[PDB]
């Protein structure tokens, strides 16, 4: 006769889980907040926990209770067999999420960067005919530079912002969708360019790499 | 998220994309309140279809301030009603 | 709860005086058990709670966090105007 | 039969190597976006996993 203990046992084992998984939910939670995703082993242990149930053997065993007045009898000892072999299956299930959850030390990943990231999306009046204009070179131009002139104030830049953002809604084979500001200064502030372009290719930045050694790489790596 | 970002006593016209605060749009629930002391500016700002003039206090609500602002006496010179006093 | 055993003990102490009968054999039958039951729970609880190294976590962010609650009169009206844009 | 406990098994099993799977993908795909080479022996690894 073990199931008036170990039942026991399992009321700890719920209480703490439910401690454990606390913790772990509140450190997920700072790691989505730094626009992180949830680790896919954390995750999986999460959805354990969730799908666990152990409220459903606590009304079965309620039930054994009632029965329990006379339980010795064969009439009331069919429940009480079942019971006493469900607690220890989802007792050992308890205590091995207990020291899963428990050994966890990092909690999410950061992302790969997104295929075109959405840029700043103002009211824009007429510009429809224009963007047609730009997606007719861009899908079937044959050559692979651009250019887009007119004098200042007449929408180059909000052009971008609504071409940068109208490619997320399409569907197109490019793989990386970069949007550099060259107005920074006539200078061509060459660091800073660069930055954009590594940040945008999930490159780590090595500040004190040369200039004219980052270009070759830079070459490389957004040549494939 | 869907925030709420209270901008207080905006002097100048700022770009929010510049500082982090992305403009809300009608597609997205968030709001942006900013308050100003030049109409200029909250119209620079995008503010013109939801401006809010805040308008002086009324007469009788003047005056129940200006009540609680003096001392235990001399208060107790000024309030009393029924009878007037100069 | 240790003290409820400590008095189930204290009881079985008056009667320890012939306590090789086998009416009082009933009550040192159980503390001889439950003396047990609670020792290992305390010498479990000794080894947990000493072990323990870190002992808080900082909550997140409140949704809003209040601000000065200044006595303010008058403010209802204009108040209103705000959620009713808001 | 003792096939309906480890059948059981097998279903967590797998839902946890695909989990290790993708963070070991997502770890090599951070490494040839540095222009290097997936190592010899995690590519051995993850070609295991898709003949599985
Ligand atoms: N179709 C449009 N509808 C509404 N506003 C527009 C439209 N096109 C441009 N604008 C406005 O034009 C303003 C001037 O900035 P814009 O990005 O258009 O400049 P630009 O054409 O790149 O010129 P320059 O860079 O030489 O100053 C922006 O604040 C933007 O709101």
């Amino acid at each position: 006769l073990h199931l008036k203990s170990n039942w026991s046992d399992l009321d700890k084992a719920k209480k703490l889980l439910l401690a454990v998984e606390t913790t772990v939910r509140a450190r997920v939670t700072a790691e989505v907040d730094k626009l992180n995703i949830c680790d896919p082993q954390v995750q999986v242990w999460l959805r354990r926990v969730e799908e666990l149930q152990l409220d459903a053997i606590d009304e079965d065993y309620s039930q054994l209770r009632k029965y329990s007045c006379l339980g010795q009898c064969t009439i009331h000892a069919h429940r009480r067999a079942s019971i006493g072999r469900r607690v220890l299956e989802a007792l050992d299930e308890a205590n091995k999420l207990i020291e899963e959850g428990r050994r966890f030390k990092k909690f999410g990943f950061k992302p790969l960067p997104k295929i075109v990231d959405p840029l700043p999306q103002i009211k824009t009046f007429g510009l429809e005919t224009m963007l047609s204009q730009l997606y007719d070179l861009f899908e079937k131009g044959d050559s692979n530079i651009i250019g887009v002139w007119g004098q200042g104030g007449v929408g180059k830049t909000t052009l971008l912002h609504v071409f940068n953002n109208d490619l997320e809604k399409k569907a197109h084979d490019y793989q990386v969708v970069i949007f550099i500001e060259v107005s920074n200064s006539e200078a061509l502030n060459t660091v800073e360019i660069q930055q954009t372009i590594s940040e945008r290719l999930n490159l780590p930045w090595n500040d004190a790499e040369p200039i004219a050694k980052r270009a070759r790489f830079l070459i490389k790596a957004l040549g494939r | 998220k869907r925030f709420v970002i209270l901008l207080d006593d905006v002097r100048k016209k700022f770009c929010l994309e510049d500082v982090g605060i992305p403009t809300p749009d009608i597609n997205s629930q968030s709001k942006l309140i900013l308050t100003s002391r030049y109409r200029e500016v909250c119209f620079q700002m995008n503010a013109q279809r939801s401006l809010i003039e805040m308008q002086i206090l009324g007469n009788d609500a003047s005056w129940e301030l200006f009540l609680s602002k003096l001392s235990t006496e001399t208060s107790a010179a000024v309030e009393p009603l029924g009878s007037q006093s100069a």
